[PDB]
């Protein structure tokens, strides 16, 4: 019910946001990912592949760069980053290097799936989220993003189905 | 000029701008104001992000426009 009454504004065309408050835990459990730099990607492997492990998130980056090859050139984000596709790759796939928003917009489209990341204050309460593509919160891969630089995954707590 | 942005959190702000003001202007209003660094910033108006050179005459910005501001989030 709550997460069915969600007021998503479609900001640009594919992108939404959203303001709701609530508790993360009310609704979803959360997968804790290692603080390495990888944590965007292993929380994305987390709730995309099957029997992910520690190492399984360097088949995103691999996924990141198929899809930075078809969109980068499209991609709004990528306007603030300023760098030429080749000198992009050759950063996104360093060791350590942080994910983003730019990357979530990219692997929605290349997956053809819906990524949601709900950003939570210092107070642990949510107090936005982005949404890349057009599909629901009970459709989508969440992630939760925490003291404005760390990614963790979400599912969807079994009572909500 | 007055205009409204409206941040992340739904948080809308005023700004006194000018129809010759740049985007990177505006950035750097919404940075005094509310901490925000330019970097992580993406304006955005009538459905398309505004580019850093352009001015908010070359938009069609008028009094009282509302503006998103979404963030460049990195993990």
């Amino acid at each position: 019910d709550f997460l069915r009454s969600l007021d998503w504004t479609q900001v640009i065309a594919g992108q939404y946001v959203s303001n709701p408050r609530f508790n993360i835990s009310d609704y979803f459990e959360i997968v804790r990912q290692p603080g390495d730099g990888n944590c965007f990607y292993h929380s994305i492997a987390e709730l995309t592949m099957p029997n992910k492990t520690d190492h399984s998130y360097h088949y995103i980056k691999r996924l990141t760069e198929s899809a930075a090859r078809k969109y980068y050139q499209e991609e709004p984000e990528a306007r603030l980053v300023g760098l030429s596709l080749e000198d992009y790759l050759k950063r996104m796939l360093s060791d350590n290097e942080w994910g983003s928003t730019l990357e979530a917009s990219m692997l929605a489209k290349e997956m053809g799936i819906t990524i949601i990341i709900w950003t939570v204050a210092a107070s642990d309460e949510v107090e936005a989220g982005i949404k890349f593509g057009d599909g629901d919160v009970f459709t989508a891969v969440n992630l939760l993003h925490s003291g404005q630089t760390h990614f963790d995954a979400l599912r969807i707590l079994p009572q909500f189905e | 000029m007055q205009i409204f942005v409206k941040t992340l959190t739904g948080k809308t702000i005023t700004l006194e701008v000018e129809p010759s003001d740049t985007i990177e202007n505006v950035k750097a209003k919404i940075q005094d104001k509310e901490g925000i660094p330019p970097d992580q910033q993406r304006l955005i108006f009538a459905g398309k992000q505004l580019e850093d050179g352009r001015t908010l005459s070359d938009y069609n910005i008028q009094k009282e426009s509302t503006l998103h501001l979404v963030l460049r989030l990195r993990g």
